[PDB]
RNA sequence: AUUAGCAGUUUCGGGGGCGUAAUGCUCUCAGCUGAUUCUCAAACUCUGAACAUUUUUGGUAAGCAGAACUGGCGAUGUGGGUUGAACCAAAUAUUGGGAUAAGACGUCUAACAUUCACUAAUAGAUACCACAAAAGGUGUUAGUUCAUUAAGACAGCAGGACGGUGGCCAUGGAAGUCGGUAUCCGCUAAGGAGUGUGUAACAACUCACCUGCCAAAUGGACUAGCCCUGAAAAUGGAUGA
RNA sequence: CGCUCAUAGCGACGCUGCUUUUUGAUCCUUCGAUGUCGGCUCUUCUUAUCAUUGUGAAGCAGAAUUCACAAAGUGUUGGAUUGUUCACCCACUAACAAGGAACGUGAGCUGGGUUUAGACCGUCGUGAGACAGGUUAGUUUUACCCUACUGUUGUCAAUUGUU
């Protein structure tokens, strides 16, 4: 129920790779950016998980 | 630092004591003198000498007094200047001397101020407020 | 490039009628009525009876012939929620204040107080036609409903791009009103 | 090409033709939800009496077999089109096949999406459902109703067949509670004979 | 380099200029090693030659090949051993760089150091490629037609210009193709010394086979 | 000038090993010799041809300094390159007609038609000449080669993902999943002594692997065209507009 | 390297660029003369953004900080020492970012220095004298022309017949 919750908002916020040359947010499934900035390139990590 | 007044903060008293001015302490301590260095809260211009109306929290040094204070840097408070200022009343004060007191980077006045202490200050500052003779 | 596209085809249900004129269509329905332009070139879309309406695409490049499918696809969501309408469920999550949201179908809006902690009424106008009503399940959820897919989704994303804190870490909290089931449609 | 790739499916073609000739009776079986610790002991009561051959949609590359024995592939019950399917083959016990096949079975919840068994009955009532998960019931859209003093979606019957896909909510309810509807593993569609159908009547006992 | 941008001598320029009697003060290349991995093995273990040629002509610096090599050497032991490799470079800095230095870099003159007297000390080293020629050999294994490829990989990114990479078709180090090769070994006319093949003749070798034939492969 | 192993020495220079030990026997190892191997040159050669462009030395370079050949400029306009000492066409008494050269032919501006791709950028557009690179792009265009597929591929979705066994190592605990080494068999269509998430370690989840549904193409590693990223500078702004 | 983990942030050994805010290189212009340095004053422009705005990364829990994008719209200080740009400190600040304009700005100033003649010292020189060493004293001329700019009349010589 409240496990639920907090896997939706990670859906729209942290599961998504984040690029390199660029910091652009993608989706989970990406290999380019979709930014004429970063000249949508190939260097994909993903974003990382919550640490206190 | 703090400062935590009041709730604005006044409702400005005029330039009165810019940097190089000299004033009384009037407050039980060593000093006799307060040489104004700058005062805080001024974002500058290009040719203007920080100044600092009442109430004003200025980084002063004692250039007359006993030893313990002097040849170092340190936080104090303008209590009443000579320069005339409007208040909300509509009248215009001043007072008979520029002074200030010792404190504390808060705004802690851990002597007793003497001679008159101008509301805008106590308004201000309650500390001083608190150690204030005169407020009138 | 200039390859020759086939057709692409959408069926039509017997409940709806789709009109179309100067490359423009128009579904109409039990539930109501959406309208749709489409501008492209040699782009003959036509209707077959009242069983098949077809896209076509005389000599069409890569980027002319990937449109037509798209084309396709929205005339068919249409066809969708002109006869079983789209509803988006919208779950809503912070773990201390409670976000309190609050639906107004005379403005046809929502409005959330509390959120982080913001004392402002965060609210925002749904688009037309589409509307939110205030179901429980125990304080947790929106259900929005609506003919047209593409404006729904919009109201959705609206409220929840808005609802959520932008400063400091993302991660670090749930704030939000997020879009839960949005393949389920309202039941006929 | 054709005979190639990881794991050879030339290899597996030997397997369902040249051994599709080499027992007396035959039972046609459903896999789409048995697991490998459910089957395995099925591969040994079976394997004892005959063998469990099947490439899985090698019965199209069976042709060259069918020109002497005539074998029915999508003409006998079920035409295989829709469902997977596992072959038993058995010579020795032809007669205690049919009932130690169903001996093996497993009960368990329903699972998201999965084809399912012959009975599916969805958790319901106050045994069926749960004060703490009416709000599940809250979140759907299909109706809740108060029936013998608890809230539920009322429904007690069998709504799904064999290749028919259940419902995630559903799948999750059953997850949820302790209700299994059904004992399942490798269950007869029908008895198979060599060139014809023995019996073309399903047999769960 | 390290004193200066190796775009100062990308290109080949002036004619070639090499450590001798009259050029005898320069400085010891960066690159005093043309190995890597087993030297030792016989060029009969591994029959796959990756060579990396450089598409430009150029003046492909020691210090540059010195980056190369290593990189290789540190793509040896994340992928395989040290006994899958064999590497003698085929480039050495023969010519030497020239450097006119000037006094005023941080100072003052009025035009007094200058050029009166421009000629260049001898500080560095290069090797002068053309257009196909190979800057690294690999002679290897079969099983490694990717990880020595993403080796040299690697070293293209050290080097000026762009840079071609290829597989040969024979045993590397060796005239010989894999064909040719295997026909020779198999009649007995093929003899090995060590990490090199010899060969027999039969020009030479009108009737003295008694000991080219004792050693045939 | 320089790299590499190899053979025969190998007892030798030195380390040991070998029969209790030795200029006695064999290795790595140095040295000697032999046949192979890498690379090499203004001041090497067996051999050995035919301001501008080309050749060419110093210089990091220069619209720098210095040479060779040829042609220019200077001494020289004219047509063209928007503009211009040297570029291209082409040489200059005064004219007419003709037809051309370079170069152009939307408009400025004399001159156009037809025809096939490419470019989706605010790009790109007359050599010298007013710039641009290594390196990137699931942008598009074409091309190369390899593999898979009606034996059911590819994509999605669905089922399964087991026994020996928690193998053997090690230890608070490491039980497929901190880490070390082997990494085989049973039962199978098929399931790594295991790809991560996770757990004191487990469990649970996930992947390789196999198969159902659907139904004809699919996957990849390169290549080179244009295009994009790489690509920041001071008055306002330059494909000449 | 960053406990783990190449690329949060850094980044060897290498390589590829750009800028003309450094100093050289050169000698093309200027030697019948383009007033050198710094400061004050004032304007404009650049972005390679210090702050502020909106954003995105982070080894981003919070606060704080670091990294990147769109952005040059608005800001970017008072002082001690020094002729000093530069430097170094004190204090304020949201921040006290880097730069260009004939190394912006001498018929705008100042003249502190450099940079004539007087003079002193040190070292050098037999000496006259030298010093890119130190010290002290030492003329800053002219706009009324043209344009540019600031403002001011006035003609739109039909301001569309006149006012």
């Amino acid at each position: 129920i409240e496990p639920s919750l907090v896997i939706l908002a990670r859906k729209y916020k942290c599961d998504k790779m984040i690029c390199r040359k660029c910091y652009a947010r993608l989706h989970p499934r990406a290999v380019n950016c979709r930014k004429k900035k970063c000249g949508h390139s190939n260097n994909l990590r993903p974003k990382k998980k919550l640490l206190k | 630092m703090s400062k935590a007044q009041a709730v604005g903060s006044n409702y400005r008293v005029s330039l009165g004591l810019p940097v190089g001015a000299v004033m009384n302490s009037a407050d039980n301590s060593g000093a006799k003198n307060l040489y104004v260095i700058a005062v805080k809260g001024i974002k500058g211009r290009l040719n203007r000498l920080p100044s600092a109306g009442v109430g004003d929290m200025v980084m002063a040094t004692v250039k007359k007094g006993k030893p313990e204070l002097r040849k170092k840097v340190c936080t104090g408070l303008v209590v009443r200047q000579r320069k005339h200022w409007k208040r909300k009343d509509g009248v215009y004060i001043y007072f008979e001397d520029n002074a200030g007191v010792m404190c504390n980077p808060k705004g802690e006045v851990k002597g007793n101020i003497l001679g008159p202490v101008a509301k805008e200050c106590s308004d201000l500052w309650p500390k001083v407020a608190t150690n204030a003779g005169t407020i009138v | 490039m200039k390859v020759i596209n086939s057709s692409r085809k959408v069926q039509i249900p017997e409940n709806v009628t789709v009109d179309v004129k100067g490359r423009s269509v128009k579904v109409t329905g039990p539930r109501g009525t959406l309208s749709k332009s489409f501008d492209h070139a040699s782009v003959d879309i036509n209707l077959v009876g009242k069983k098949e309406l077809t896209v076509d695409l005389w000599f069409g490049n890569r980027k002319q012939i990937a449109c037509i499918k798209t084309i396709t696809s929205i005339i068919e969501n249409m066809i969708t929620g002109v006869t079983k309408g789209y509803e988006y469920k919208m779950r809503f999550v912070y773990a201390h204040f409670p976000i309190n949201v609050a639906v107004t179908d005379g403005g046809r809006v929502v409005e959330i107080r509390n959120f982080f902690g913001e004392k402002i009424v965060r609210r925002i106008e749904l688009l037309d036609g589409i509307t939110c009503y205030r179901n429980e399940k125990a304080k947790d959820e929106i259900v929005l409903t609506g003919n047209s897919l593409e404006l729904l989704s919009q109201s959705c994303a609206t409220i929840q791009l808005r609802s959520a804190i932008k400063y400091k870490d993302v991660r670090k909290f749930l704030d939000g009103i997020y879009v839960s089931e949005r393949n389920v449609l309202e039941s006929n | 090409m054709s005979g190639a790739g990881s794991k050879r499916k030339n290899v597996f073609i030997e397997k369902a033709t040249k051994l599709f000739t080499t027992y007396d009776k035959m039972i046609v079986a459903e896999a789409d939800f048995v697991g490998s610790s459910q089957l395995q002991k099925i591969r040994k009561s079976i394997r004892g009496i005959g063998a469990v051959l099947m490439g899985k949609k090698t019965m199209i590359r069976k042709v060259i077999r069918d020109l002497a024995d005539s074998k029915p592939e999508l003409d006998a019950l079920n035409t295989y089109l829709k469902q997977n399917t596992c072959i038993i083959f058995c010579k020795d016990n032809i007669a205690e096949v049919k009932r130690v096949i169903n001996t093996q079975r497993v009960g368990a919840p329903a699972k998201a999406g999965v084809f399912a068994p012959n009975d599916v009955i969805i958790p319901a009532g106050p045994t069926g459902m749960e004060p703490t998960q009416t709000s599940f019931l809250q979140d759907l859209k299909i109706a809740t109703k108060i029936n013998r003093g608890q809230i539920d979606i009322v429904n007690e019957v069998h709504i799904i067949k064999t290749g028919q896909k259940v419902g995630a909510s559903e799948a999750t309810l059953l997850q949820k509670l302790n209700i299994k509807p059904f004992t399942y593993g490798l269950e007869p569609k029908i008895i198979y004979d060599a060139g014809a159908c023995y019996s073309p009547s399903i047999s769960e006992e | 380099m390290g004193r200066r941008p190796a775009r100062c001598y990308r290109y080949c320029k002036n004619k070639p200029y090499i450590k001798s009697r009259y050029c005898r003060g320069v400085p010891d290349a960066k690159i005093r090693i043309f190995d890597l991995g087993r030297k030792k093995a016989s060029t009969d273990e591994f029959p796959l030659c990756v060579h990396l040629i450089s598409l430009e002509k150029e003046q492909l610096s020691s210090e540059a090949i010195e980056a190369g090599r290593i990189s290789c050497n540190k793509y040896i032991s994340k992928t395989g051993g040290k006994d899958s490799f064999h590497m003698r470079v085929r480039v050495h800095p023969w010519h030497v760089l020239r450097i006119n230095k000037m006094l005023s870099c941080a100072g003052a003159d009025r035009l007094q150091t200058g050029m009166r007297g421009a000629f260049g000390k001898p500080m560095g080293t290069v090797a002068r490629v053309n257009i196909g020629q190979i800057i690294f050999s690999i002679r290897t294994r079969d099983n490694m037609l990717a990880n020595v490829v993403e080796a040299l990989r690697r070293s293209s990114y050290k080097f000026p210009g762009r840079q071609k990479i290829v597989v040969s078709k024979k045993w590397g180090f060796t005239a010989y193709n894999r064909e040719a090769y295997q026909k020779l070994k198999a009649d007995g006319r093929l003899m090995n010394d060590g990490a090199n093949v010899k060969v027999i003749t039969n020009h030479g070798t009108l009737a003295q086979y008694a000991k080219d034939i004792a050693a045939a492969n």
